[PDB]
């Protein structure tokens, strides 16, 4: 098992399946939630695309580097029209300065 | 269902699995769910402590733990209150 | 007033997720087997003398380490422990938070929890672990009182 976070703009799934999955069959599970078709998307870690045949574990993945309380971040990107879009992804609000009680 | 969506303060949509998010007593109570009071940032971290809490119960494995960040601590622990999580 | 402190004594224990009750010693000898040093839960005592017990990894294997609950009061198993170097305390959890710090004599680093503690105590003791004014904090009145139940960071 291996636990992540896919993210495009502003929406992130949490989700998770075999170390050994596919490429593809994320990009299967992510069209049973936003309904957009595995070849109209591109996966990503960090900066560097995935391949569909790959097993997570082989892109890196790992039970190890992705647990639920920290769980590993996956770019994704759609087809505008005759291309695809820039990969990107909105970051997190950001927290407040701590307060000077804790130090 | 499958599937939920939590919408923070700031507009992020989060996406969880239906039991997942169960975990959540004020969530139990209610396909899309908004939360003006929580912002992205703390609420990406209660999506991370439903995976945690689902996946650790009735552990044959060790519990690891689940790390905050001081600065979240405030505010996650007014959004964990408010969810009853 | 022995009661009222017991009582009290075992709600915290309640509350920490690492009081695992009727546990037995080859449970937790199993349970730690292949743990991190240092890492330890309480358990009901089996003998009579003895209310409860602290069962933590050592080097050498998992072991067991008994606490006393004598005139209102808990400390280790003096037995084992020189009496004359034992402080005493009014909360077991006080107890164990104490020693674990402690070390940073008795080897304690994180509990093992029973079951996933709730992400409200989960950062409890996160807050804790920065300070100890609790007044002092941009909350509302009931989460102040909540931390107030539970001040250790462990």
């Amino acid at each position: 098992d291996v636990f992540l976070m896919i993210r495009r703009h502003k929406t992130t799934i949490f989700t998770d399946a075999k170390e050994s999955s596919t490429v593809f069959e994320l990009k299967r599970i992510v069209e049973g939630i936003l309904k957009r078709p595995p070849d109209e998307q591109r996966l990503y870690k960090d900066d560097q695309l995935l391949d569909d045949g790959k097993t997570l574990g082989e892109c890196g993945f790992t039970s190890q580097t992705a647990r639920p309380q920290a769980p590993a971040t996956v770019g994704l990107a759609f087809r505008a029209d005759d291309t695809f879009e820039a990969l990107c992804i909105e970051p997190f609000s950001s927290p407040p300065e701590l307060p000077d009680v804790m130090k | 269902m499958m599937y939920v969506k939590l919408i923070s303060s700031d507009g992020h949509e989060f996406i969880v699995k239906r039991e997942h998010a169960l975990t959540s007593g004020t969530i139990k109570a209610m396909n899309e769910v908004n939360f003006r009071e929580i912002p992205s940032h703390v609420l990406s971290k209660v999506c991370m402590y439903f995976t945690y809490k689902v996946r650790y119960t009735n552990s044959s494995t060790e519990i690891p733990e689940f790390p905050i960040a001081p600065e979240i601590a405030l505010e996650l622990l007014m959004a964990a209150n408010f969810l009853d999580c | 007033m022995q009661a009222a402190r017991l009582a009290k004594a075992l709600r915290e224990l309640g509350q920490t997720g690492w009081y695992w009750g009727s546990m037995t010693v080859n449970e937790a000898k199993e349970k730690l087997k292949e743990a991190p040093e240092g890492t330890f839960l309480i358990r009901d005592s089996s003998h009579s003398d003895y209310l409860l017990t602290i069962s933590v990894k050592t080097s050498a294997g998992p072991t067991n380490l008994r606490i006393e609950y004598q005139d209102g009061k808990f400390r280790l198993d003096s037995i084992i422990c020189v009496k004359s170097k034992l402080k005493q305390f009014d909360s077991v959890v006080h107890l164990i938070d104490y020693y674990v710090q402690m070390c940073k004599h008795l080897y304690l680093t994180k509990p093992l929890y029973t079951s996933a503690p709730s992400l409200q105590h989960l950062c409890r003791l996160t807050i804790n672990k920065c300070t100890g004014a609790i007044w002092g904090l941009p909350l509302p009145t009931r989460l102040k009182d909540y931390l107030e139940e539970y001040k250790f960071q462990v």
